[PDB]
């Protein structure tokens, strides 16, 4: 006996929790380009000195399908899609009855119409008729001469997006606040999650970029090793599964369409920037895949499966079956201009048990959008005047379920992307926040003076 | 904290060269050091090499140094704090001055002062180095002579522990034991108690199963009537 | 050994450093750094300031009215009970992380605190009474 | 004696516990704890928080400067004016409330507070001139 208590303020020790957190990116656009959707006008810069310490002997187990970092994330992105939007112009008075024929096409697919309507001048006592342009399931019949409706108008509201907003991605560092910190796993294998064992405590992510893609992830993060299959639950088929592409497959997108901006006076200044005459032939939009580079993927990638899927079933990879057009396709935000394209021609070889060509697939463009099922309020996305390119890496795969098979054999995952928040769980499958408590108490035979 | 269990029951000829495994369990692997001791026919233990599982430094016995060589691989994490891991341990050269059981044991603390001396011990491997050929064990029922205390016999076998001797693992509670003998011959035997109250004969069940390696058991034979 | 370097080591070594880890965290986030500032990301950036000193203060009240106002490693006359850990003196100092020990005490954690106040302050302070002006 | 036990008992059994008012009052309150957050009462939480600490910080930078930082009761070397009261040693301790007490020197408190920066700590501290290395 005769051992005393003694008080430690600095100890390493810290409990599962999750707070608030913020965003951190250097100098990018600036002057050359602003008025960003997600960097806003002014984020907090972070300092070119990465804050990163390697952890010894600590094994802190993560999880990445339990992790609330995915969730501020989810919700962060929203409030500032909402954020960016409300001080632009509204396209109310654009739900009116339009009269449209189909495009000129020599008397002879179509997808397009050749559309007008009467919309508000400056002056609210006049009327004026405009001809613009319009893409197809942007708009559906309502009962000669076709007249149609933005299909829009008859669910929820409208308001263009303003054009001077930039809608490319850029590295949004999230960091944690004062008294906590984000550990880091550097396990390349970390299968589901577990006890990662070789943990670092960083202070600031990695260069984490929004890409709001659908079944296929762009631009996205990897080290190493086999293409790496995570499940929040590998027993359960009904359950989504990411797949991270050990290698990226350099992928190609773009419209051929050479358009022009159409400005319109809505009202006392506001301008609706349609689509005018387009001019120097009409095409359809596609997105190349290296062929020979993609048939190496969908081999790593059945291989790895195969010792997870029991390695004696039969591979049937096919369309994205079911579902809806935006949510089957690979719908994404490219160059202002939002592509789908069809994701069908990708999964249609099998594989089982043992200058040059390049695939492509059609595509079309939609500027009538309110994504991740935002029923709230949509946007109009004004046609970006001139050429168009998209050019991204592809890294990551969304599958889902294979049908209720019982026992039997023959099965796969085809593509579907029915929430947004695992698009960013590809990036954060290795991160964890914990609320550091710098106090703990440890006895040892000692004690100060004895009266004062 | 951390029960640690050796692999056991492995003998060779002479010249041979064995390995001998310990399976971890139930403490953090990682920077508890690992070592060895065996005990000869002679009174006295002694110790061999300590090995630490990160880094690999080690300090082997001088006189050991030369023939044994003994490494250990990585550990699968289990939680943060316990874990599961082995150790394995290569001889090249021995007699029968080297026959006798080997243990292995947990290293004692993580810290400076001591480390090096052991903690917690497995059950133990036992190492016959004797060059007389493998045999198989011969089973005899051992019936009780004033019935008109039980177990079963066994008569020469050759090497090692015959070990648990029962059938379906029915009774484990109250079941005395009994160690081996050596023969003139050299042949061991053995036999075993069983503690269980005096009943009927039709009743209840006689029959005892004995496992065995120089050569595989089948037979768990019974008792005689009379 | 730049921050938490002793997260996994032994309660000694992480005790022969344990001003690192107390230093960077109230500094620590470099929170310091269209005309409006009314964006989701200042108001993310002005509550996680808030509970950046509102959880330094909540502990640094303690210490406070523990003799350690400016101390970081005060050893304080509160008895030890044996009902909180049975483990002998290197025991647990030459064997345990500090993440061990933050859940072997966590029961009764609360406990201690309590006491700490009336032995080392609650009563050192009072002994005055006597022996300031005599 | 859970919180202000003693609010009306004596300014010597108040003063036997004054540890309990003082811990409470920092960490008190449970501040811890659609998709927008721009509520009436988010905005009542952050201020409420704000006033929490810079009320507290207000007063402990006080006792830093008075040798106190971590002592519930210093014994100051400021000599009490007679002005200030004319009532004997068992006068007030046995008789009156802090609340009582905290009307009476109300008026000339603050002079009090500029002559205990000058002599326990403006002096004090300045006295290990010629003591400190020697
Ligand atoms: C967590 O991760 C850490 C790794 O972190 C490392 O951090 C730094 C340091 C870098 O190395 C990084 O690369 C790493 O990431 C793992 O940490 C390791 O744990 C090991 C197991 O605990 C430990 O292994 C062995 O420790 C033995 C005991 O140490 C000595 O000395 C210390 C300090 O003095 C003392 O506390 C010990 O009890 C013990 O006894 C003392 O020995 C000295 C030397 O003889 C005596 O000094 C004498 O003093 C008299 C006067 O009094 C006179 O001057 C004499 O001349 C003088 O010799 C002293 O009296 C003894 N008593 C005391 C004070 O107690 C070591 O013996 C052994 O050494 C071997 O390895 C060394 C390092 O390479 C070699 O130099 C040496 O030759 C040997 O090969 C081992 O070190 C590791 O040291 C330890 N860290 C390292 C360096 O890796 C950890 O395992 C892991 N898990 C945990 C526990 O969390
Ligand atoms: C997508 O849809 C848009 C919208 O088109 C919509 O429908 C058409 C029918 C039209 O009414 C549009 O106003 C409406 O918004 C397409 O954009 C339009 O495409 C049409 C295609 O025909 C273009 O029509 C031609 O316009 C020529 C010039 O007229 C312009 O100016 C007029 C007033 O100017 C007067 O003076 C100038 C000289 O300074 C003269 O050149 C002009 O004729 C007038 O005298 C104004 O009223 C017009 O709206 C327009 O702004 C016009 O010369 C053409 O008409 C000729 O020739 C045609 C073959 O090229 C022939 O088919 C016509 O029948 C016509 O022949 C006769 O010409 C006489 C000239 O005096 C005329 O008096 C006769 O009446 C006429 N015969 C009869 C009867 O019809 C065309 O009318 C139009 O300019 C485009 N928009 C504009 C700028 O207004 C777009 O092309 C579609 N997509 C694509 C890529 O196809
Ligand atoms: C996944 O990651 C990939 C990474 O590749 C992302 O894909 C793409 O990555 C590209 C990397 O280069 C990004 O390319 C950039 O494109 C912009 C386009 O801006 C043009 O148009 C703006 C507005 O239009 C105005 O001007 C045009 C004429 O161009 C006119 O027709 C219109 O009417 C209107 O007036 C202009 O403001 C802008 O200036 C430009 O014209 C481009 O600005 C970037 O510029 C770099 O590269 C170009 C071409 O080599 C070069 O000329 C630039 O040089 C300097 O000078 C120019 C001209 O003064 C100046 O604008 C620059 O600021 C420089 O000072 C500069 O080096 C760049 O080409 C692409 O945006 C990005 N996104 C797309 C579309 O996919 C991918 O996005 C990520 N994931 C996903 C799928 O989101
Ligand atoms: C994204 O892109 C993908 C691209 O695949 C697209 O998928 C399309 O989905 C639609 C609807 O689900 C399919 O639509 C129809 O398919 C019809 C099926 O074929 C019948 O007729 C066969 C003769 O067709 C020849 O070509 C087919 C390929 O389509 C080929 O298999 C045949 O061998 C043959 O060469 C007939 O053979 C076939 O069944 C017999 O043969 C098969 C194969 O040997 C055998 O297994 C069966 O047992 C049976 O014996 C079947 O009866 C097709 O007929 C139909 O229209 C065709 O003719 C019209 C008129 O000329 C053409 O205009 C049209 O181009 C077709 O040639 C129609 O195509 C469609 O096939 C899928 N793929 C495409 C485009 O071909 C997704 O929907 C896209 N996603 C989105 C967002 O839309
Ligand atoms: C990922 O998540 C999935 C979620 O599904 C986890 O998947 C587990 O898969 C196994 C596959 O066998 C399931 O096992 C069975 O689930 C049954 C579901 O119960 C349903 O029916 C109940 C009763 O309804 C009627 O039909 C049943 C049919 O058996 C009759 O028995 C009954 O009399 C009725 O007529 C409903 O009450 C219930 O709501 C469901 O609709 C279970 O019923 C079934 O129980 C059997 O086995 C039990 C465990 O041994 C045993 O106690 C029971 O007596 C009975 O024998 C059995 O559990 C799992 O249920 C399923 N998990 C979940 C959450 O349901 C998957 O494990 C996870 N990831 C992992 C770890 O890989
Ligand atoms: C806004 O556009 C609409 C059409 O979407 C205008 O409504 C009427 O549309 C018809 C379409 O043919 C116009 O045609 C005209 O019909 C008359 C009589 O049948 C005929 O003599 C003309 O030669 C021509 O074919 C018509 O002008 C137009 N208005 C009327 C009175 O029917 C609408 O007027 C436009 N602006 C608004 C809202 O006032
Ligand atoms: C990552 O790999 C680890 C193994 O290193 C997996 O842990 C083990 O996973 C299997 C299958 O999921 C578990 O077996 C099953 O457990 C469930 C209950 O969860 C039970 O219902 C089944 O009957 C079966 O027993 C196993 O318990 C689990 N743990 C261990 C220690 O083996 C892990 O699932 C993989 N996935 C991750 C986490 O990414
Ligand atoms: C997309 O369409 C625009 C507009 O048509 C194209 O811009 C045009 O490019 C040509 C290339 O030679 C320019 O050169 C010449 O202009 C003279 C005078 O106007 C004209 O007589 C020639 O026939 C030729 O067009 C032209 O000025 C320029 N702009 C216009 C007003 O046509 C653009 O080239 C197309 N796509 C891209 C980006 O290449
Ligand atoms: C697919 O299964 C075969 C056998 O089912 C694998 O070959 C090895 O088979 C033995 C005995 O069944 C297992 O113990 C091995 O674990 C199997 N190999 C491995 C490394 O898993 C074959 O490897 C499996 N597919 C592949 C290519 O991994
Ligand atoms: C225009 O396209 C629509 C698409 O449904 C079609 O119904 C209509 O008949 C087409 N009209 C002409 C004449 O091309
Ligand atoms: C994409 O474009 C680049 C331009 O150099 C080309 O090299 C690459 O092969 C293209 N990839 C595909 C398949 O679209
Ligand atoms: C070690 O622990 C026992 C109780 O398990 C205790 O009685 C003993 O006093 C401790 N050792 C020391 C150093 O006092």
């Amino acid at each position: 006996e005769n051992l005393w208590v003694t008080v430690y303020y600095g100890v390493p020790v810290w409990k599962d929790a999750e707070t608030t957190l913020f965003c951190a990116s250097d100098a990018k656009a600036y002057e050359t380009e602003k008025h960003n959707v997600w960097a806003t006008h002014a984020c907090v810069p972070t300092d070119p000195n990465p804050q990163e310490i390697h952890l010894e002997n600590v094994t802190e187990e993560f999880n990445m399908w339990k992790n609330n970092m995915v969730e501020q994330m989810h919700t962060d992105i929203i409030s500032l899609w909402d954020q960016s939007l409300k001080p632009c112009v509204k396209l109310t008075p654009l739900c009116v009855t339009l009269q449209c024929t189909n495009v000129t096409n020599n008397i002879t697919r179509t997808e397009l119409k050749n559309c007008s309507f009467n919309m508000t001048t400056e002056l609210r006592d006049k009327k004026q008729k405009v001809y613009s342009l319009f893409y197809r399931l942007d708009v559906v019949q309502i009962n000669s001469n076709k007249e149609y409706r933005l299909i829009n108008c008859n669910t929820s509201a409208i308001t263009q997006a303003c054009p001077k907003v930039s809608f490319e991605p850029i590295p949004i560092h999230y960091c944690a606040p004062a008294g906590f910190a984000i550990l880091k796993c550097k396990d390349k294998k970390f299968n589901g999650t577990g006890p990662c064992p070789s943990v670092s405590t960083v202070q600031c992510t990695h260069g984490i970029k929004p890409v709001v893609s659908t079944q296929l992830l762009l631009n996205g993060s990897l080290a190493e090793e086999e293409v790496m299959i995570r499940s929040e639950n590998i027993t359960n088929n009904a359950k989504n599964i990411l797949v991270q592409f050990n290698t990226p497959v350099q992928i190609n997108c773009t419209r051929p369409n050479n358009n022009t901006r159409k400005s319109i006076r809505i009202g006392p200044g506001q301008a609706f920037y349609a689509t005018g005459d387009i001019i120097g032939d009409i095409r359809q939009a596609h997105c190349n895949v290296s062929k020979a580079t993609w048939n190496e993927t969908l081999g790593k990638v059945v291989k790895q499966l195969r010792k997870h899927f029991g390695n004696n079933t039969i591979i049937r990879f096919a369309n994205s079956s079911g579902g809806d057009l935006e949510v089957t396709t690979h719908s994404f935000n490219c160059g202002g201009e939002f592509f789908y394209c069809n994701t069908s021609g990708l999964f249609n070889s099998t594989w089982i048990s043992n200058s040059n060509d390049s695939i492509t697939l059609p595509c079309r463009i939609k500027q009538i959008i309110n994504m991740w099922q935002r029923i709230g309020q949509a946007m109009y996305a004004p046609p970006i005047q001139g050429v168009i390119r998209c050019v991204s890496n592809i890294t990551g795969l969304i599958l889902t379920r294979d049908g209720g098979s019982t026992n039997s054999t023959t099965e796969t995952f085809r593509p579907g992307g029915g929430d947004m928040r695992d698009n960013w769980r590809s990036e954060l499958y290795k991160y964890k926040v914990v609320k550091i408590e710098p106090l703990g108490v440890a006895p040892t035979r000692c004690k100060r003076r004895v009266v004062g | 904290e951390g029960q640690l269990v050796q692999s056991g029951a492995e003998l060779k000829k002479p010249g041979a060269s064995v390995k001998i495994s310990c399976k971890t369990s139930g403490y953090r692997f990682n920077f508890y050091h690992i070592n060895w001791i065996r005990q000869t026919a002679g009174r006295g233990p002694e110790w061999m090499g300590w090995i630490s599982p990160y880094s690999g430094d080690k300090n082997l016995a001088p006189a050991f140094q030369d023939r044994v060589i003994m490494t250990t691989d990585t550990e699968v994490p289990v939680t943060s704090f316990t874990s599961t891991g082995a150790a394995y341990m290569e001889i090249r050269n021995l007699k029968f001055d080297d026959t006798g059981t080997y243990f292995c044991a947990k290293g004692l603390l993580r810290d400076g002062s001591s480390t090096w001396l052991p903690y917690l011990w497995g059950q133990g491997t036992l190492l016959t180095v004797s060059s007389a050929s493998t045999k198989g064990p011969s089973v005899f029922p051992l019936a009780p002579s004033s019935k008109s205390a039980l177990g079963c016999l066994v008569k020469d076998y050759f090497p090692e522990p015959v070990t648990v001797s029962w059938n379906s693992g029915a009774l484990t509670s109250g079941v005395h034991t009994f160690p081996a003998v050596l023969q003139s011959s050299g042949l061991y035997s053995l036999s075993s108690v069983v503690t269980v109250p005096s009943s009927s004969l039709g009743t209840q069940t006689y029959i005892c199963n004995v496992n065995h390696k120089p050569s595989n058991t089948k037979v768990d034979k019974r008792v005689e009537p009379k | 050994l730049g921050f938490l370097g002793a997260a996994g080591s032994t309660m000694g070594a992480a005790s022969m450093t344990l001003t690192v880890q107390a230093r960077n965290l109230l500094s620590g986030i470099v929170q310091q750094q269209h005309l409006l500032k009314l964006t989701v990301w200042g108001i993310k950036q002005l509550q996680a300031r808030v509970l950046a000193v509102e959880r330094y203060l909540r502990d640094q009240q303690l210490l406070g009215i523990w003799g350690c106002s400016g101390k970081l490693i005060c050893c304080t006359n509160v008895p030890w009970n044996s009902s909180w850990s049975n483990r002998n003196l290197s025991e647990i100092w030459d064997n345990m992380t500090w993440l061990q020990w933050d859940k072997e005490i966590s029961n009764y954690t609360q406990i201690i605190y309590g006491l700490l106040e009336e032995s080392q302050n609650q009563q050192e302070k009072n002994e005055q009474d006597l022996l300031a002006l005599d």
